């Protein structure tokens, strides 16, 4: 019924899982520690759920195009040395 | 294999043709044969035969695979709890004065 | 009401053991749509043999090829050798054996606790086996009556464990009097 | 063997001729050298009369149609990009 | 938000946790913990729904069981809410041939109708077998008639027409082009066999092609 | 205390605001009512957020 | 010569940097609690 080391650990774990308490501090110092741990828990668990929602929402909605190839130079690119592909590029009037 | 991809749309649209020397006698029969093979579906069968028949690379809810780890932890914790309880019970049962 | 409790626990142990053994031996765990012995047709795949139906040569079937990042290797190994369903079968067997031996060498009232522990552990092994099975299947479908025989074996095993622990508690309560 | 080997046999049956497959010597499709103005590849073989017909993935282009004849297309296509290229983790709930 | 297997294994884990908490809480005669099997089940249910506790295990082992159940509950309920937030925030082809609820047809006289009447491809021959015998007729006298039939049939009519016309996708109000093209072909300027205009018009089409006129006009 | 009408209204309101309990039903019938109310609260509050 | 011969330039997870403040508040509260207990 009082905060020994094992009961202190149980209170902290239960406060983190938002799983209620069978006992809470009664003194000013115990209540300062409890309140600050409750704040830390609220921010951390809200942030876990918010970031998991962000992960799933973004997942629900490195070259993707010729424009991509044209704008970069880390990735080399070419064609058959003799072919209609090489001629397509040698004569294209399209900017990209 | 090793199946290691086509990206983006096609840059243009065109076709492959059977070619003959300018003025060749074969030009008309071969043009008509290509159209006959087209209309009878031969060209689709042959592309499927050589591209896909022998191809070597061929939901929204949350699946149990996404959370299986939490189930493994839960059952491991239940096992550990049973072991701790039995260890303490054996200790107490052996700690009676004899 | 002691006496009928012993019959109920013995019947439950035998039922759980039979259901889990049938589930492991039988192969109607998953109604997938794949290839029978080496056209895509339905299949009553199981823990060992992916078996065919509604096909050109239905009824002819083979041994699933489990194998084609150590985590995937470990999971594929644990699901290839049904260690968890088989361990569930063994633990249910040993639990039943303890319950049976609870008539001979009576007055120990400490082996019936071992029966409760075996039944609870069998349930836990069974649930791990279901999780690894479903996880490895993710490498349309449905689940067959073998899957539900395994699940029902889990439920009956947990109830029989609760009864065994209740009987052990009652026995020490009588002894303490 | 191949798509064009299968197609060659069928074109030859439907046109009523016997044929001999030959691989283009320079292994090229066909381009007019800007400089020597000579046509190489399969197009050159037809232009200079070394071959009577080309049955290959030879693209119908204006510059080629000016010097050789093409049937209607037996395959439709376009230039594309080829690039060198998931199971969730067990403890992925910590991500 | 959660797959059927997750719900099923949640129920199995609930039964297992309740039974192991009951076993560990009250099995040793030296403990004789108000966790009977009924109270163990109540504690586990109220822990899962993140509701009041009213009793908490006091032993080391009952506390291990309680702690792992609390962690499991936090992860599973957080993920249910996150995936529901994801859900709330944000005929394909052969498909026509394999079904009958959605009717489909072509222009009553066209190259499309002839494509199907002569196809030797199984899916298209199956579609032709259906379309030529469908009653009421699935064929339409004009493209506009086909478009209106799609628009008024509540999704029960799909229309087969050339990709170019399928233009309608950019017109007010409700239609969409689905899947790839069933074939590949071209529109040409036609003249009577042996017409004097044939050569100049063939060359003009190539000139208009090369100078970009045909792309400007389609755009 | 036990669940009179005022205490039962308080229990239900506290359950909906996810604000834990001072009392909880002890009988099978009370616990069925409490369980379905807890499930309803969880789905409705998750869906609101 | 003048451009390149003389060239002089040759949904992630959440990090401890955007929750650090709450850790600082937590440890400050623990220090304040220890001070209040010792004063009493
Ligand atoms: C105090 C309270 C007590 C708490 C008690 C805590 C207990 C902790 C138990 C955790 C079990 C770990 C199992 C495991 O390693 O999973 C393996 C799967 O392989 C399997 O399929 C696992 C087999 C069933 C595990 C049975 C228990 C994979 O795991 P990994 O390779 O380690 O993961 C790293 C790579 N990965 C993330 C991509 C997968
Ligand atoms: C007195 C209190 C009694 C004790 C109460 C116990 C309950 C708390 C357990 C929490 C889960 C712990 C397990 C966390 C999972 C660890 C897995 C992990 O670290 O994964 C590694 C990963 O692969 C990258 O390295
Ligand atoms: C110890 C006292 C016990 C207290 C008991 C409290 C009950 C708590 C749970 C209620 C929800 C359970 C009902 C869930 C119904 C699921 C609906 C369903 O079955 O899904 C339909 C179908 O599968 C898809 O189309
Ligand atoms: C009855 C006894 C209870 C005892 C009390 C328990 C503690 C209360 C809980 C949390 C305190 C949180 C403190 C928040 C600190 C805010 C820091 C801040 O605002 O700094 C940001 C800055 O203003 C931007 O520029
Ligand atoms: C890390 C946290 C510290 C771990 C415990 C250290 C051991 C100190 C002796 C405590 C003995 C148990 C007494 C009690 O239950 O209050
Ligand atoms: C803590 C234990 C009970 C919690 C409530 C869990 C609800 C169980 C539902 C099980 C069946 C779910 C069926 C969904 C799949 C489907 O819609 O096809």
């Amino acid at each position: 019924n009082e905060f020994g080391i094992f009961n202190s650990l149980w209170f902290s774990l239960g406060a983190f899982m938002r799983q209620g308490c069978d006992i809470s501090p009664r003194s000013l110092s115990g209540r300062i520690v409890g309140g600050v741990w409750w704040f830390f828990t609220l921010i951390i668990i809200s942030s876990y759920t918010a970031n998991l929602a962000a992960f799933l929402t973004v997942e629900r909605m490195p070259i993707e195009s010729a424009e991509d190839l044209s704008k970069q130079t880390e990735i080399a690119y070419g064609t058959l040395d003799s072919g209609s592909t090489k001629e397509f590029f040698r004569r294209s009037k399209i900017a990209v | 294999k090793p199946c290691d991809m086509k990206v983006g749309g096609n840059l243009d649209s065109k076709g492959y043709g059977i070619a003959t020397p300018k003025g060749s006698s074969l030009r008309t029969p071969v043009n008509l044969a290509v159209l006959k093979l087209s209309e009878q579906g031969v060209l689709d069968k042959l592309k499927n035969k050589w591209w896909y028949d022998k191809g070597e690379c061929g939901t929204s809810a949350l699946s149990l695979s996404n959370v299986a780890g939490v189930f493994y932890i839960l059952v491991g914790g239940l096992g550990l709890a049973m072991l701790v309880a039995l260890i303490e019970f054996c200790y107490k049962s052996r700690a009676e004065a004899k | 009401d002691r006496g009928v409790q012993m019959l109920l626990t013995t019947v439950g142990a035998f039922a759980a053991f039979s259901l889990m053994t049938i589930a492991v031996g039988t192969d109607y765990w998953l109604y997938s749509r794949g290839v029978c012995k080496t056209e895509e047709v339905m299949t009553h795949s199981g823990l060992w043999r992916t078996c065919c139906l509604e096909g050109n040569f239905k009824g002819l079937c083979k041994q699933i090829d489990h194998f084609p990042d150590t985590a995937e290797y470990f999971l594929r190994a644990v699901r290839a050798s049904s260690i968890f369903p088989i361990l569930s079968v063994i633990l249910l067997f040993m639990g039943g054996l303890c319950i049976a031996a609870s008539e001979f060498y009576k007055t120990r009232h400490n082996i019936i606790l071992s029966a409760g522990i075996f039944f609870v552990s069998a349930g836990l092994s069974n649930i791990i086996g279901i999780i690894v099975y479903i996880s490895a299947n993710a490498g349309s479908y449905s689940y067959g009556w073998s899957f539900y025989f395994g699940a029902l074996s889990f439920i009956i095993a947990e109830m029989v464990g609760v009864l065994a622990v209740h009987m052990f508690i009652d026995r020490h309560k009588q002894l303490t009097a | 063997e191949g798509y064009c080997v299968d197609l060659a046999a069928e074109i030859a049956k439907h046109c009523g001729f016997k044929y001999k497959l030959t691989i283009v010597g320079d292994g090229k499709y066909g381009a007019r050298d800007a400089d020597t103005k000579i046509w190489n590849g399969m197009v050159g073989e037809l232009v200079y009369g070394k071959a009577d017909i080309a049955i290959a993935p030879l693209t119908i282009t204006l510059v080629r149609e000016e010097v050789i004849d093409f049937s209607k297309p037996f395959m439709s296509l376009g230039i594309s990009i080829m690039i060198k290229k998931s199971k969730p983790g067990v403890f992925s709930f910590l991500d | 938000p959660l797959a059927y297997e997750i719900w099923m294994c949640i129920v199995f884990a609930y039964i297992g946790v309740s039974v192991v908490l009951f076993l560990v809480s009250r099995f040793s005669p030296y403990e004789w913990n108000e966790f009977g099997i009924f109270n163990s089940l109540w504690f586990s249910l109220g822990a899962f729904m993140r509701q009041g506790c009213d009793i908490s295990p006091r032993s080391l082992s009952g506390r291990i069981v309680g702690g792992v159940w609390w962690f499991f509950t936090l992860i599973i309920i957080s993920s249910y809410t996150a995936n529901l937030a994801a859900f709330l925030t944000v005929i394909e082809s052969e498909d026509l041939s394999k079904q009958t609820e959605i009717a489909y047809g072509t222009l009553d006289s066209g190259s499309t109708k002839e494509f199907f009447r002569r196809s030797k491809i199984a899916v298209f021959d199956k579609m032709w077998t259906y379309m030529r015998s469908a009653e009421p007729s699935v064929f339409v006298r004009t493209t506009a008639e086909g478009v209106a039939r799609v628009r008024k049939s509540k999704g029960k009519y799909a229309y087969l027409l050339e990709s170019t016309m399928n233009y309608i996708e950019q017109r007010k109000p409700d239609t969409m082009k689905v899947g790839g093209n069933l074939d590949s072909k071209g529109y040409g300027i036609a003249t009577p066999k042996g017409s004097s205009l044939r050569t100049p018009v063939n060359l003009a089409v190539l000139k208009l092609s090369e100078q970009g006129v045909l792309d400007k006009l389609k755009n």
